[PDB]
């Protein structure tokens, strides 16, 4: 008998909202004495002036004290805005799909962000994993001027030597394509690599004029059996045309992972953090109906959620976030590029355990 | 420090042909030139600045190039409008230096038409005050290049003759010639012969009109 | 005739926007306005965090400005203040310059994707301390840095600038931030064969580790210690050891000189982009547009490669991350409890002057820093 808990289901991606309404609030949480509310809201704009309006009017309209966003474009820029707007008003928000799941470096270290992805050490974990099983042990990078190329070679130079398999990794790029009139020397570069195994680390803005060039100079037969990480690809639908096969890649899984379930877990994760506090410690927070004036509002701190929301299992699954936000637990899938520009399923990643066909 | 000069001094053409000026460049001008277009007895106006972009509200025919290499500019399908006064227009140190053009003029090419010679002698009123006068007109010939030679009593006249030339007409494109003398009363009276000697391209031969004073 | 560009200002001091206003005035003299013609258009700071984004994208959408210069309000908290702009007018990836804030999170280029600054972030004095390290002959230091993203950058940096001399620091110590009592780590940089200390720290935190070293017999006579700037000025100035040696950057404050380069950088920049066919005007309408500017990574690559001729604070030019290559610093020493001024930092090597140095505990001769 603890109800009005306030979560509200922010839909951009204008999908069925009659298919995500009999999933979000279906199942009777008996377990659970929250008896949570939703509201569905479904918008057409992603700019930021109606983003953070409409977030402002649904707190001022009833007590809300979560959102689960959503989202069908690839824009980079929603997650930043909703990390700020959680930094400054209390209330913790999750991203589950489209442009607010997209890893962001670090979080506002006052803010509630909490995201659906893989973070980067944890791909160049399961791309040395699959290199591994199959024994390609020699290897070699090459990076940009892009976030956590330092901590992607620091975690590749840091696996290299605690196994006792006989890694041999051989050369280093540190030049960006932001260069002026530099062309000859990246071509130059490029020229120079004759590797085997080479693991690239490059955005398809720029990836585009990457593998323009890298054709264009001809590195791109037959031995260049390349390994990309996941934001290589992009678009699965879409294609760059340049894309030698062969192409190798680990990415989020996008196919069997409906909305539907995402909307269902998103509720129950954060259902389930609220009643376990209120049946521990007997009060729920609650802020003001001020979104601007919140100066004064953050009398009563709300850490206690950020500290009970990272550890939270049911159903038999572990969703347990980190310190920067990630899922620190996903499920990810293997594709494969073949003779007709498409991508193709192998295997599946789960528990730290490779199963692949 | 830097002389502005063109080629050529004059030019003319043809009605539906293209044009071609060259401003020269007497040092290295980095980018900076500018045409103007300017009708007699009327305020120039801007067609190109930086000798490669078109002014706005003027027609695309107009164009030129130049990177410090002797500026030239192109115009094509001219119609009857054009053939105005041309200058060009630079600045490197400015706002110091600032040094001007000088203007090409611009002629329409036409068939030769023979001149009307007509001479006036004094109205009698103004021999009153002591001066007379006589004119020579000439009216619709091409070109205006023509010569004219005054014979009181079949003797050379210099240093008493003035010439006025009208500009194209705007129906016809001719032109016209007045010839006017100023000698006195006493000089006047002394001379019974004027002769108003004119040549022309259009004309096979030479026209003289003559008269007698008192007659 | 000339099209009108209108640049964009959210600086403070009402004052300051009128000065703005004519620095803006006297660019578009120099120029010429037969094509270009560039406006101003100025707004001042607001309390909340909110109101502020509301308000930038609401002149974005009535001006279409091109870029936007962002100053300090007259309340410090000079950490957060350039957050919302960025993200509001970075969302479209229109460049934004800052003109004052110092702090090392903005010059992570992924999370904010277009900020350019007119000064050097806390993190790039660590060359300052590399070079008179050098200088005086020091070898066996040691790092007292804190647990934030503001003291591993200046380690990092440090760590790197040292490991590619093949050299290494004794220790690395790290205390948490907003911490009362700090003496383990005291003691056990305490009890070691190292005598260089090198700080980097906020204000209060080097005022709770400058009384617990006092407390203790560590600010003796052979204890060289080294700072930087942000633990000379505040509370923490009268809580020092005699002989702490210190930097400033000499010009951080004089918010016109910024604003003056800002705006000539920003014009040179302007007149330079549009001499280039195939772009487009930016977003007005902050309200129905969604899209990225298409000629908005361009303007950011052409802005990021000027070297501006001669300014009031010098010569602008600018890293490859976008934060104010090639700057100057001054070198302090807390002598009877009034900062003299001793050396410089011409931005390459270190020229000592003729004011003599007197290290902690008197001591004018040299201490040698080991045992």
């Amino acid at each position: 008998s603890a109800p009005s808990i306030g979560i509200a289901v922010i839909l951009v991606g204008t999908s069925d909202e009659v298919a995500i309404k009999d999933a979000h609030e279906k199942d009777d949480f008996h377990h659970l004495s929250v008896v949570p509310r939703v509201e569905l809201v479904a918008m057409n704009e992603t700019d930021p002036k109606s983003i953070i309006t409409r977030i402002c009017d649904l707190m001022s309209d009833r007590k809300i004290q979560g959102v689960v966003f959503a989202d069908d474009t690839d824009q980079e820029a929603i997650a930043q805005i909703l990390d700020f707007i959680s930094a400054q008003t209390l209330t913790p928000i999750l991203g589950i799909h489209g442009g607010s799941s997209m890893i962001m470096a670090d979080k506002d270290e006052s803010s509630m962000f909490f995201q659906f992805g893989p973070s980067i050490e944890q791909q160049a974990s399961v791309m040395l994993n699959i290199m591994e099983e199959y024994d390609w042990y020699i290897f070699s990078i090459v990076t940009t001027y892009f976030p956590g190329y330092q901590d992607f070679v620091n975690k590749i130079r840091s696996t290299i030597e605690n196994s006792f398999v006989g890694w041999e990794l051989e050369e280093v790029l540190l030049l960006d394509m932001s260069l002026d009139d530099g062309d000859s020397k990246i071509q130059n570069q490029l020229k120079k690599l004759q590797s085997p195994i080479i693991l690239l680390y490059c955005t398809k803005e720029e990836a585009t004029y990457i593998f323009e060039v890298a054709n264009s100079v001809g590195l791109t037969g037959y031995g260049y059996t390349w390994i990309v990480p996941s934001l290589v690809a992009g678009d699965t639908d879409t294609v760059p045309s340049e894309f030698p096969t062969g192409l190798i890649s680990v990415s989020y899984d996008e196919w069997d992972y409906g909305l539907p379930a995402r909307v269902r877990d998103g509720i129950a994760i954060i259902t389930t953090a609220a009643s376990d506090m209120l049946s521990e410690h007997s009060f729920i927070p609650e802020p003001k109906s001020s979104c601007y004036n919140t100066h004064e509002k953050r009398i009563y701190q709300s850490n206690m959620l950020n500290r009970y929301l990272i550890n939270v299992t049911f159903e038999g699954r572990d969703l347990s976030f980190s310190e920067e936000g990630y899922q620190m637990h996903p499920k990810l899938v293997i594709i494969l590029l073949n003779k007709e520009r498409k991508w193709e399923r192998v295997g599946k990643w789960k528990d730290k355990s490779l199963q692949m066909k | 420090e830097i002389v502005m000069t063109q080629s050529p001094a004059t030019l003319s053409v043809s009605p539906g042909g293209r044009a071609t000026l060259s401003c020269r460049a007497s040092q290295s001008v980095s980018s900076n030139l500018a045409w103007y277009q300017q009708k007699p007895g009327q305020a120039p106006r801007l067609l190109i600045y930086g000798a490669s972009t078109r002014a706005t509200g003027i027609p695309v025919r107009f164009s030129g190039s130049g990177s410090g290499t002797e500026f030239t500019l192109t115009i094509s399908s001219l119609q009857s409008e054009d053939f105005a006064v041309y200058y060009c227009q630079q600045y490197n140190n400015w706002p110091t230096s600032w040094t001007f053009g000088q203007g090409t003029k611009l002629e329409i090419k036409r068939t030769a038409a023979a001149p009307s010679v007509f001479i006036f002698p004094p109205s009698d009123e103004q021999l009153k005050s002591g001066t007379a006068s006589v004119v020579c007109l000439l009216n619709n010939f091409y070109p205006r290049e023509a010569k004219v030679q005054w014979k009181v009593d079949n003797a050379l006249q210099s240093g008493n003759s003035q010439e006025s030339v009208t500009e194209q007409d705007s129906k016809d494109s001719t032109y016209s010639l007045s010839s006017t003398l100023t000698l006195s009363k006493a000089d006047y009276e002394k001379h019974k012969l004027y002769a108003c000697e004119v040549t022309h391209q259009g004309l096979s031969s030479p026209v003289t009109k003559s008269f007698n004073r008192g007659e | 005739d000339p099209k009108i560009v209108n640049i964009g200002a959210v600086l403070s001091t009402r004052k300051h926007e009128q000065m703005f206003r004519e620095a803006v005035n006297q660019a578009n003299k120099r120029h010429g306005s037969w094509k270009i013609q560039l406006n101003a258009t100025s707004v001042t700071h607001k309390p909340n965090a909110i109101q502020m984004a509301l308000s930038v994208c609401e002149d974005l959408i009535s001006s279409q400005v091109y870029a936007i210069l962002v100053s300090h309000p007259p309340t410090p908290n000079d950490h957060f203040t350039p957050t919302p702009v960025s993200y509001t007018a970075g969302f479209y990836r229109i460049p934004v310059l800052g003109l004052t804030t110092r702090m090392s999170i903005y010059s992570d280029k992924s999370i904010h994707l277009s900020f350019l600054r007119t000064v050097p972030p806390y993190s790039h004095q660590s060359s300052v301390w590399f070079e008179m390290m050098r200088v005086y002959n020091w070898n066996h230091i040691i790092l007292l840095v804190s647990d934030d993203h503001e003291g591993r950058a200046a380690q990092k940096r440090l760590e790197t600038l040292l490991e590619e001399r093949e050299s290494k620091a004794e220790k690395v110590l790290q205390f948490d931030p907003g911490t009362k009592n700090v003496t383990a780590l005291l003691m056990e940089a305490r009890e070691l064969e190292a005598r260089v200390i090198i700080l980097s720290a906020s204000e209060d935190d080097a005022a709770t580790v400058y009384r617990a070293a006092a407390m203790l017999n560590m600010t003796g006579s052979g204890y060289v210690w080294l700072v930087g700037e942000r633990e000379i000025s505040g509370n923490a100035l009268r809580y020092a050891p005699d002989g702490i040696i210190g930097l400033q950057l000499i010009n951080g404050k004089n918010e016109s000189a910024h604003i003056s380069d800002a705006v000539g950088v920003v014009a040179q920049a302007v007149h330079e982009l549009l001499e280039k066919e195939n772009i487009t005007d930016p977003p007005r309408g902050c309200v129905g547009n969604t899209n990225i500017w298409k000629t908005g990574p361009l303007f950011k690559r052409v802005l990021m490669s000027s070297k501006y001729a001669d300014g009031v604070t010098g010569r602008v030019e600018f890293n490859e991350d976008g934060d104010r290559k090639f700057a100057q610093y001054s070198i302090m020493n807390l002598q009877n409890r009034k900062l003299v001024q001793v050396g410089i930092y011409n931005g390459t090597h270190v020229i000592p002057n003729d004011r003599k140095i007197i290290w902690p505990g008197g001591e004018t001769e040299k201490p040698r820093g080991y045992q």
